[PDB]
RNA sequence: AGUAACUGACGCUGAGGAGCGAAAGCGUGGGGAGCGAACAGGAUUAGAUACCCUGGUAGUCCACGCCGUAAACGGUGGGUACUAGGUGUGGGUUUCCUUCCUUGGGAUCCGUGCCGUAGCUAACGCAUUAAGUACCCCGCCUGGGGAGUACGGCCGCAAGG
RNA sequence: CGGCCAACUACGUGCCAGCAGCCGCGGUAAUACGUAGGGUCCGAGCGUUGUCCGGAAUUACUGGGCGUAAAGAGCUCGUAGGUGGUUUGUCGCGUUGUUCGUGAAAACUCACAGCUUAACUGUGGGCGUGCGGGCGAUACGGGCAGACUAGAGUACUGCAG
């Protein structure tokens, strides 16, 4: 059933973005409302706004291409699953894409972005690579 | 900038498209509307594609480039073969011989030979030889003119390829990309986007619309060479 | 299966209103009645393993729904077994 | 100048009526040294024509490298082919550590530190296909950064600024020294 | 399928456990036209304890119990969300050329065939009814024989599992 | 000193006498057997043998598959466990938020220094990847303290099998 959010959200942009679609509708949560957030703050994604459906809050994320149509997103995948919940201290903030990528980690603060994260030396669980 | 009017394209029937069995869901966001099974073409990014399409040519024709016609429907080979004559320029339109443009080295001998046949035929010797060899040799006079148009004249290879309805055409664009040259060429209502640098929306089935078409990429290469 | 004429008086007669029909009293009314109902016409045809099938799921979601009651209020549980006289 | 090499010759065989009819095939990596990747194959029945075919093959077929001044930019995953090809960069002067094939194509293109591992099928062909997959994979700073519309120094890591900026001083000197 | 009145985290998968289950086989008591293991003859072959012909005993049928294995195959566990189409079939709601007859045209959900993108796969091939991209749980595999066998344990009256 | 694997020729017996870690080598003319030279590697050590890790992603958490190579149990109901559709409220028990507070010695890693340099050890750091209490946080990841419904179920009418 309907089990994960966080993984369902990844996977329906990284389908998208591989069937070169613009527009996705999704259910509303706080999760991808400021998952988007960190997504529009670095630039991965082209803009996000919110909706009102039949029933509740829906989101919708506009996908981002250039002049030359190659892909703005390399790969996504989720590290920190029900179940397995990898968690990661002050030192060993993982290494993504030789830093050329993004981890998400939710801290005291909040999600946000391992570089600033390791700044600030704080910590915790991350959400997924983004590269 | 346009040389071809809207009523002109529509009393050509240039946005007509194939039926509901045969247009591929790559055109989703050029077809606009469907009535009766039948798609039609966008007007307004087909007339942003024809110009980007003669800002191209126009730059390749003003730097020296050298562009071949690719036709071979029966509809619009003799006015592919009429325009080409016209205007001088190098042309296939009955037979595409495959990888003749990839593998050149090979018919450049070929060329050499029906040259030098030319020349040993234009000296009026035909008694000279046995009647079955005189004979076998006017054949093959008629099958090597008949199929080969466009490589007496273009010698120097090629620098775009402009083709009409790639999904039979499809060697001559697979050649092209494999080549890396650019490619110009009329997509339909079933043919892949990505096959073609700079698409022209329209119709390869209709020849006032393909003649059209055909006429002003040659109003726009006679330009460019008067603009040399 | 049952029809309006009980099915309406026992939606009425075990409901916390005269409307809501889809209250869980209502409910495992229902699954009740169906099952002692088609139990003894079970108890005539033994064979009908097609029919035991929908005994099985049936009480299985009454299973559930009596997990629920019992989760979300004791009180009404227990309320519901007394005045329907089961064991759980 | 370009690099030269050999990494495997088979004796390949078809079957008439007859009887055996041998065959030989060769497999080539073509590249300058300077992140110009090309890699060929080509079959004969005899090694001169294989070589020869090999050679054009790979000629015609090229691929560029984006390196930053020695290395590699970042760590990649390469799965493609059948074999599964890991390579990332390494501190300057630990070396291209690699398989044969990999170390062929590799030293072709002219890095000098890598390290590599071969997960699976250790065919020498789906191993070349894989690196070069490996090598296509390869994202570059400066473009990365304008996909994502984002400065430079928001996008990359200081260090790796840093290394860019000293193998840019070290071009731009061995040019000042070539010119003079 | 439609109206969506009501419940308001009740959902999913599920080790051990329990129930159903092709044909054949077994007990008891009946039935038994046709068909047909076993077994007799006739025929071929150097040879037939087979293929072929003539017969026909269990069984094949019924009721109650049993065994619980099949290439039990889509050789693919279930559930959820997303991802281009074309062509048939079935079931139901609607609307419009409107005769308002008409597989007329359109919208919608469920089921079931065929061909096909991108993608995946070593290949054949799958391709919204995924082997595509993921999430949740469960069983199974770690070179071929030995061997799905000996011993031990459990079930079955036994065959046996 | 056949290919893996840097190092080849001659002489002597030919399915014999023999080599050998995998492929594998002698059936009169062997770079694979024995002897000679010649060269290669190593060196006061040289090989054989046995145990352990790596390559073995060959037990795959990072990091494997189940159509045909090994694998989906025959399929359901379902107990214990594992996992949950929105937003409306505390305590902070999954948790990171900083600090003082342990981490014996020895070993590892960094720099210094002494035995003529060598093992050896001479001094001071540093290292000593875990766990104890006092002080300061609340975004996710749970119980607990209240409401709504996009999953699910019921309710009304029909439906085909
Ligand atoms: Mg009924
Ligand atoms: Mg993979
Ligand atoms: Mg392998
Ligand atoms: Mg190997
Ligand atoms: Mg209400
Ligand atoms: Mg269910
Ligand atoms: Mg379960
Ligand atoms: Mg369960
Ligand atoms: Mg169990
Ligand atoms: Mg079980
Ligand atoms: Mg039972
Ligand atoms: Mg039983
Ligand atoms: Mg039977
Ligand atoms: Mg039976
Ligand atoms: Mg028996
Ligand atoms: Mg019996
Ligand atoms: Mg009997
Ligand atoms: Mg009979
Ligand atoms: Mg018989
Ligand atoms: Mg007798
Ligand atoms: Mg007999
Ligand atoms: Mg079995
Ligand atoms: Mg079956
Ligand atoms: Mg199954
Ligand atoms: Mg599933
Ligand atoms: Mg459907
Ligand atoms: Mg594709
Ligand atoms: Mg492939
Ligand atoms: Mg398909
Ligand atoms: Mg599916
Ligand atoms: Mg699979
Ligand atoms: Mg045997
Ligand atoms: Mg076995
Ligand atoms: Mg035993
Ligand atoms: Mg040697
Ligand atoms: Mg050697
Ligand atoms: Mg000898
Ligand atoms: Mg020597
Ligand atoms: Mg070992
Ligand atoms: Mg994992
Ligand atoms: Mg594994
Ligand atoms: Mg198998
Ligand atoms: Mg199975
Ligand atoms: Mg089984
Ligand atoms: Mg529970
Ligand atoms: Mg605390
Ligand atoms: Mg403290
Ligand atoms: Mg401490
Ligand atoms: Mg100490
Ligand atoms: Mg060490
Ligand atoms: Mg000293
Ligand atoms: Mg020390
Ligand atoms: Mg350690
Ligand atoms: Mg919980
Ligand atoms: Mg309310
Ligand atoms: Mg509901
Ligand atoms: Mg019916």
């Amino acid at each position: 059933t309907m089990t994960d959010p966080i993984a369902d959200f990844l996977t329906r942009l990284r389908n998208a973005n591989s069937a070169y679609h613009d527009e996705v509708t999704l259910p509303h949560s706080k999760l991808k409302a400021n998952i988007a957030e960190i997504l529009k703050r670095e630039g991965y994604i082209s803009d996000y706004r919110t909706e009102d459906a039949r029933v509740g809050k829906s989101l919708v994320v506009q996908l981002k291409y250039g002049p030359s149509r190659e892909r703005s997103i390399a790969g996504l995948r989720r590290v920190s699953k029900p179940g397995l919940r990898v968690y990661a201290k002050s030192t060993n903030l993982p290494r993504v894409l030789g830093g050329l990528g993004v981890a998400i980690i939710s801290t005291s603060s909040g999600l946000l972005t391992d570089r600033q994260a390791a700044r600030q030396g704080v910590g915790g669980e991350v959400l997924a690579y983004v590269w | 900038m346009a040389v071809v009017t809207m009523k002109q394209l529509l009393d050509s029937g240039a946005h007509f498209g194939h039926q509901t069995r045969r247009w591929n869901p790559k055109m989703k966001r050029f077809i606009f509307t469907d009535r009766n099974g039948i798609y039609i073409i966008d007007l307004q990014q087909t007339l942003t594609y024809i110009d980007k399409a003669y800002e191209f040519v126009k730059e390749t024709v003003a730097h020296g480039g050298t562009v071949l016609f690719v036709g071979t429907k029966k509809q619009a080979q003799e006015s592919i073969a009429e325009e080409a004559t016209r205007v001088g320029m190098p042309y296939v339109n009955q037979r595409w011989l495959g990888g003749m443009l990839t593998n050149f080295s090979t018919v450049h001998k070929r060329l050499q030979r029906l040259k030098e046949l030319e020349a040993m035929e234009q000296t009026g010797g035909f008694e000279g030889r046995t009647k079955k060899e005189i004979l076998m040799l006017t054949r093959e006079k008629n099958k090597l003119e008949r199929s080969l148009g466009g490589i007496r004249d273009m010698q120097k290879v090629p620098s775009a390829v402009w083709v009409v309805d790639t999904n039979k055409e499809h060697i001559a664009v697979g050649e092209a990309r494999k080549l890396g040259i650019p490619v110009i060429a009329i997509l339909d209502t079933n043919c892949d986007p990505d096959v073609v640098d700079y698409p022209i929306p329209g119709n390869d089935d209709a020849i006032r619309s393909a003649a059209l078409l055909t006429k002003v990429i040659a109003s726009a290469v006679a330009e460019g060479l008067q603009a040399r | 299966a049952l029809t309006a004429e009980q099915k309406k008086e026992i939606l009425g007669q075990y409901g916390l209103h005269d409307t809501d029909t889809g209250s869980p009293e209502a409910q495992v009314a229902l699954l009740t009645k169906r099952i002692q109902d088609l139990t003894e016409h079970l108890k005539v045809h033994k064979h009908d393993h097609h029919s035991r099938r929908g005994l099985l799921l049936l009480v299985g979601r009454r299973r559930r729904l009596l997990k629920y009651v019992a989760q979300v209020d004791v009180a009404r549980y227990r309320s519901l077994i007394e005045r329907l006289g089961l064991r759980r | 100048n370009y690099i030269e090499r050999v990494v495997s010759i088979n004796r390949v065989s078809k079957v008439v009526k007859g009887g055996r009819r041998f065959s030989f095939t060769a497999l080539v990596i073509v590249g300058d040294g300077k992140g110009m990747v090309g890699v060929g194959y080509g079959k004969a029945k005899e090694v001169p024509a294989a070589i020869a075919k090999g050679v054009e093959e790979a000629r015609k077929n090229f691929f560029r490298v984006p390196l930053i001044g020695s290395t590699i930019t970042h760590p990649v995953q390469g799965e493609a082919a059948a074999g599964v090809v890991m390579l990332r960069p390494a501190s300057p002067g630990t070396g291209v550590i690699a398989g044969g094939a990999a170390r062929a194509v590799l030293e072709c293109a002219g890095v000098h530190d890598i390290l590599a591992k071969s997960l699976g099928s250790d065919n020498a062909i789906n191993v070349v296909h894989a690196t070069v997959a490996a090598l296509k994979l390869l994202q570059r700073p400066e473009e990365v950064a304008a996909r994502r519309g984002l400065p430079i120094e928001d996008v990359a890591p200081a260090g790796m600024l840093k290394a860019r900026r000293e193998s840019e001083a070290l071009a731009a000197a061995a040019a000042r020294e070539g010119s003079a």
